RNA sequence: ACAUUUUUUGGCACCGCGACCCUCGCACUUGUGGAGUCG
C-alpha cells in the first residue's frame, strides 16, 4: 500500500544486489508501490555495462546498497 | 494490523540485527521500516554466509528476502504489546 | 466450491500429513486455518528412511502441506455439500 | 488422469474435488517416483485410498484415454 | 518436600544469563518438565544420587551445587560441593560432556584425581575451570 | 499418573512393564482399555493378564478374545460378585456360545417366564 | 503441553520453531501475525552443520512467516 | 499495439510450445485465461529438445511456466 | 520520477534492442524488441533470442516471457 | 554486583561467561567484553545481596583458566538490579 | 471472501586448534591483542 520512502537515494549511484548471487550497479531514477527500481544503466559485477538504461524488477531485488552517501 | 510490524516500527532508531534468505546477516540503526518489512539500516556491517565481514553505510532489505530480525531487549518492557 | 470449508469440516481426524521438504506427519488435526494451517495433536514426524520423533502438538503452516493423507473411512459426496 | 508434480511424483489418481487454486481431493491414488541415491537406478510406487493435495505443486495433469 | 509435577508447575522459568528451570532428596517425575529446558538449576538441595531422569533430550546443563551426591547412575555438569569420594564412583561420566566441575568434593585430594578423570573421561575439555592439555 | 502419562510421550515387554508399574485406578483400567483398543491378538491377552494383576466389562474383553479359558474369565465373572443384572449378562454370554455353560447359568437363574 | 484449539489462545508459551532454511527458533511468543510472523521473547536459534547443535542466543526477534514451517511447545509459561 | 492477452486469445486453436521451471512442451492450443494457466491437446515432450512422449491431453499450472512460443 | 510502467511504454514507442534476464536462471539470457504491455511485468517480445552467458547465438522466434520469472530490461 | 579483574582473555566471550555463571551459580542465584578497555574483566550480578559478599569472599584469589583471580564489589549499580 | 512481484499457490529437487607474547583496564556488547603455524 505504502511507497517505499527511496527518496533519498533517488538520483544516485546505487549497488543493486539481485536474485542468484548476481549484482547490478547504476544511478537511481524511479520506482514504484511493488519496488521495481528504473535506473540510468552500469555494469554487472570482471567487468562490462550492457544499455543506457535499465529497469529491474521488484521481485529480483535482494537488497539496493548505496554506493554515494 | 500486524504487531510484529508494529514492533519493528518501534525499533526505529535503534541497532536492529538482521539476516536474509541468503544468510547474510547485518547489524544496524533501523532508519524505516513499512508495513511490507522493507527496511532501512545505517553503519551497518554485512557478514557474508561463509564468514568474512563487509562495512556498509546505508543498506536497503526488501522484507520478501529478510529472514528474522532482532531487536534490541529493551522493547520488551513497552507500550506497544 | 472451496476446499477450505472441506478441510474445515475434516475435524478430530488421526491423519499422515506430506511436506514439500518429504516429512512425513502423524497426527489428529484439532483444527485447520482458512489458509490450510494445520493444527494436529498427537504428533508423529518421521522423514522419507530414517529414526522417527514423536510430539504432542504441532501446527504445521499451509505452504508447506503438500499432501494431507485422509483417513480410511470417509464419506467424501456428503462431506462435498454446502 | 495422472498428474505431474514438482517434486518429481507422477501421481495416478481418480479426482474428487477441484477449485480456483488446482487442489484436489483425490481418490483411488497411485503415486509413482524414485527412491534413488546415486548411482542407483530402482522404480517405487505405494497406493492410498484418500488423499488431499496441494496445487503448487502440479505442474501438468493429463488424461489417458 | 519431594520433587512432584506440582512442584515443577509453580517453578520460577526463565531465560537465564538459555531455558532454565529454578530447582529434595530424590530426583523424579521430571517427565512434567515436558522436555523444555535447556537448564536445570537443583543447587542447594539434599540430593544423594544423580539419577532417576526421564529421557530429556533438550538438557545440557545440569547445576547440581550444595547437594550430596555420593554416587553417579549433557554437554555441561556442574558438581561443586558434594560428596563423591572414590575415583572409581566417577567412572560413570565416561558413558556421556563437556564442561566439568566436582570441586569441593573429597574425591579431589586423590592422588591422580585430575589424571584420572582425563583418561576415563576424554570427552571434557574444561575440568574444574582449568583447560585439559595435552601434556 | 503424570509420569505415566510423560512416559506414554515417551513411548515391548519392558515397556509394558513400565506401562504396568505406571498404572486411580480408574485411569489404569482406562489404560487397559486403551491397550484392548490400540491392539484391535494373544499381546492382547496378555494385557488383560496384567489387568488381573491389577469387571463384566472385562468379561467382555475376554469375549473380544473369543474355549476352556472364556470358562474360566467366568470363574472369574463368579469371583467378581456373590451375585445383579452383570452376572445375567455373565449368564447371556454363557447361553450365546458348551451347552453345560448355559445350562449351569440357566439353572444359576432358576435359583412362568 | 495442554490441548489448544488455536496459536493465539497458547500466547507466551516457549516454543520450538522450524525455518526451510534448517535452522531452529526457540522461545517464548510474544505475538503472532495474520500471515504467522512471530515475535520471541527470548530467542535462541540452533543449527545443525552437515553434526551437532551449534547454537546462538538472538534476543527479542521478529521473524517472518514466510520462512516458518512449523512451531511445536517447548515448555509451560514463566 | 499487439499486447499480450490479446495474442494469447488468437492464438487459440493453433500449436505451441512451453518451457518449465526445466522441459519443453509441444502441443495445439485449447483456451487460456487471465491467470495464464493452460490447456493443450496433442502435447508432446520435449525433454531439452527430444520429444520424450507424446502424452495428448493435458492442462499446464501456469506458475511453473517460462514462455510461449510457436 | 520514471515509474517502471512509463519506462516500458517508452521502449514500446521506441522498438529497440531489449536484453532480458531470467529470474534465477544464471546461464541464460533473453534479446529481443517489445511488442506488448501488461498489468504486471508480462510482456510480448517479438523477433527474441535465447542466449548463452559467457562464464555464441542460438535460434528462437517470437515470444511471451512471463512476468514472474524477467528480472532486467533495457531500451 | 561484583566486578573480577586479572582473568585471561585468551578464553572466548561465551565459555568465559559460561564458566562464570557456573563457578558462581553456587552461592546463589546469578556483562564481559573483549574490546581494549573491558578485556579480562566481568561483571557478575546476583539476585540476592548476601550471595554477593560470599561470593567474593570465598573466591578471592581463585585459579581460573590459570590465572588467580581478583573480585571487588562493583562501584556502581548495575541497570538490571 | 478467495491464487498473477513483499508473506499462505513457493525456484522446488537431483572464526577455530598448537605455540609465543601484549594489555591490569569499573561495564551493559555485531566482533575484538599482536607475529607466526594449522585447519
Amino acid at each position: 500500500v505504502s511507497t517505499p520512502e527511496l527518496k533519498k537515494y533517488m538520483d544516485k549511484k546505487i549497488l543493486l544486489n539481485i536474485n542468484g548471487s548476481r549484482k547490478v550497479a547504476g544511478i537511481l531514477r524511479g520506482y514504484d508501490i511493488f519496488l521495481n527500481v528504473v535506473l540510468d544503466d552500469a555494469m554487472e559485477i570482471n567487468n562490462h555495462q550492457l544499455g543506457l538504461q535499465t529497469v529491474i524488477r521488484g521481485n529480483s531485488i535482494i537488497s539496493l546498497e548505496a554506493l554515494d552517501a | 494490523n500486524g504487531i510484529p510490524v508494529k514492533l519493528l516500527n518501534e525499533a526505529q532508531g535503534h541497532i536492529v540485527s538482521l539476516e536474509l534468505t541468503t544468510g547474510a546477516t547485518y547489524r544496524g540503526k533501523l532508519v524505516e521500516s513499512e508495513d511490507s518489512m522493507n527496511v532501512q539500516l545505517r553503519d551497518v556491517i554485512a557478514t557474508e554466509p561463509q564468514g568474512a565481514v563487509t562495512h556498509m553505510d546505508q543498506i536497503f532489505v526488501r522484507g520478501s528476502q529478510i529472514k528474522f530480525i532482532v531487536v534490541p531487549d529493551l522493547l520488551k518492557n513497552a507500550p506497544l504489546f | 466450491m472451496k476446499l477450505v470449508n472441506f478441510l474445515k469440516k475434516l475435524r478430530n481426524e488421526q491423519v499422515t500429513i506430506e511436506l514439500k521438504n518429504g516429512t512425513t506427519v502423524w497426527g489428529t488435526l484439532q483444527s485447520v486455518s482458512p489458509q490450510m494451517n494445520a493444527i494436529l495433536t498427537d504428533v508423529k514426524l518421521t522423514l522419507p528412511s530414517d529414526n522417527i520423533a514423536s510430539l504432542q502438538y504441532i501446527n504445521i503452516r499451509g505452504n508447506t502441506i503438500r499432501q494431507i493423507i485422509l483417513p480410511d473411512s470417509l464419506n467424501l459426496d456428503s462431506l462435498l455439500v454446502d | 488422469v495422472i498428474i505431474s508434480l514438482r517434486n518429481n511424483h507422477k501421481i495416478i489418481a481418480r479426482v474428487k474435488a477441484f477449485d480456483r487454486h488446482c487442489n484436489m481431493v483425490l481418490e483411488n491414488v497411485k503415486e509413482l517416483w524414485t527412491e534413488k541415491k546415486g548411482k542407483n537406478v530402482i522404480n517405487r510406487e505405494r497406493f492410498i485410498s484418500k488423499l488431499f493435495l496441494r496445487g503448487d505443486s502440479v505442474i501438468v495433469v493429463l488424461k489417458t484415454p | 518436600m519431594k520433587f512432584t509435577p506440582s512442584i515443577v508447575i509453580d517453578a520460577p522459568q526463565y531465560y537465564v544469563d538459555d531455558l532454565q528451570l529454578e530447582t529434595e532428596s530424590m530426583p523424579s517425575s521430571l517427565k512434567h518438565l515436558t522436555k523444555p529446558t535447556h537448564i536445570l538449576d537443583l543447587t542447594n538441595n539434599d540430593l544423594i544420587m544423580i539419577p532417576d531422569l526421564s529421557r530429556r533430550d533438550d538438557i545440557h546443563t545440569l547445576l547440581l551445587g550444595r547437594n550430596n551426591i555420593v554416587e553417579v547412575d549433557v554437554q555441561n555438569l556442574t558438581l561443586s560441593n558434594n560428596s563423591i569420594r572414590r575415583f572409581e564412583d566417577l567412572q560413570r561420566l565416561r558413558r556421556a560432556l563437556k564442561n566439568l566441575t566436582l570441586i569441593g568434593n573429597q574425591v579431589c585430594h586423590l592422588a591422580n584425581y585430575r589424571e584420572h578423570v582425563l583418561r576415563l573421561v576424554p570427552h571434557l575439555e574444561t575440568l574444574d575451570f582449568q583447560n585439559v592439555t595435552a601434556e | 499418573e503424570e509420569k505415566v502419562l510423560p512416559l506414554t510421550q515417551l513411548d515391548e515387554e519392558e515397556s509394558t512393564d513400565e506401562a504396568e508399574l505406571i498404572n486411580l485406578v480408574k485411569g489404569f483400567t482406562k489404560g487397559g482399555f486403551i491397550s484392548e483398543e490400540i491392539s484391535e491378538g494373544s499381546r492382547g491377552d496378555i494385557w488383560s493378564s496384567h489387568i488381573l494383576e491389577r469387571p463384566q466389562q472385562k468379561r467382555n474383553e475376554s469375549l473380544a478374545t473369543l474355549l476352556t479359558r472364556d470358562n474360566i474369565t467366568i470363574k472369574s465373572v463368579y469371583e467378581k460378585y456373590l451375585p445383579d443384572e452383570n452376572s445375567g449378562k455373565y449368564l447371556p454370554s454363557s447361553e450365546l456360545p458348551e451347552l453345560n455353560f448355559n445350562y449351569l447359568a440357566s439353572l444359576e437363574k432358576l435359583g412362568q417366564y | 503441553v495442554a490441548h489448544s484449539s488455536r496459536l493465539a489462545n497458547l500466547i507466551d508459551y516457549k516454543l520450538r520453531v522450524l525455518t526451510q532454511d534448517g535452522r531452529v527458533y526457540i522461545g517464548q511468543l510474544m505475538a503472532f501475525d495474520k500471515h504467522m510472523n512471530l515475535v520471541l521473547n527470548e530467542c535462541i536459534e540452533e543449527r545443525v552443520p552437515k553434526i551437532k547443535v551449534e547454537k546462538r542466543v538472538l534476543g527479542l526477534t521478529i521473524l517472518r512467516g514466510e520462512q516458518i514451517l512449523s512451531t511445536v511447545v517447548e515448555d509451560k509459561p514463566l | 499495439p499487439v499486447n499480450p492477452k490479446p495474442f494469447l486469445k488468437g492464438l487459440v486453436n493453433h500449436r505451441v510450445g512451453v518451457k518449465l521451471k526445466s522441459t519443453e512442451y509441444r502441443g495445439t492450443l485449447v483456451s487460456t485465461d487471465n491467470y495464464f494457466n493452460l490447456q493443450l491437446n496433442e502435447a508432446e515432450e520435449f525433454v531439452a529438445g527430444v520429444s520424450h512422449g507424446t502424452l495428448g491431453e493435458i492442462f499446464i499450472r501456469c506458475n511453473n511456466v517460462l514462455y510461449i512460443r510457436e | 520520477m520514471v515509474p517502471p510502467i512509463n519506462c516500458i511504454f517508452n521502449f514500446l514507442q521506441q522498438q529497440t534492442p531489449v536484453t532480458i534476464w531470467l529470474f534465477e536462471q544464471i546461464g541464460i539470457r533473453i534479446k529481443g524488441k517489445i511488442v506488448g504491455f501488461d498489468e504486471f511485468m508480462n510482456v510480448v517480445i517479438d523477433e527474441a533470442v535465447e542466449i548463452p552467458v559467457n562464464s555464441k547465438g542460438t535460434p528462437l522466434g517470437k515470444i511471451l516471457l512471463k512476468g514472474d520469472n524477467i528480472t532486467l530490461i533495457t531500451s | 554486583t561484583l566486578y573480577v579483574s586479572q582473568l585471561n582473555e585468551k578464553i572466548n566471550m561465551q565459555r568465559l561467561r559460561v564458566n562464570l555463571f557456573l563457578l558462581f551459580a553456587t552461592f546463589g542465584e546469578v556483562v564481559s567484553m573483549n574490546f581494549k578497555k573491558q578485556r579480562g574483566q566481568a561483571f557478575i550480578t546476583m539476585r540476592t545481596i548476601d550471595q554477593a559478599s560470599l561470593a567474593q569472599i570465598s573466591l578471592n584469589g581463585e585459579r581460573f583458566f590459570g590465572k588467580p583471580l581478583k573480585v571487588e564489589f562493583s562501584k556502581s549499580e548495575t541497570k538490571t538490579l
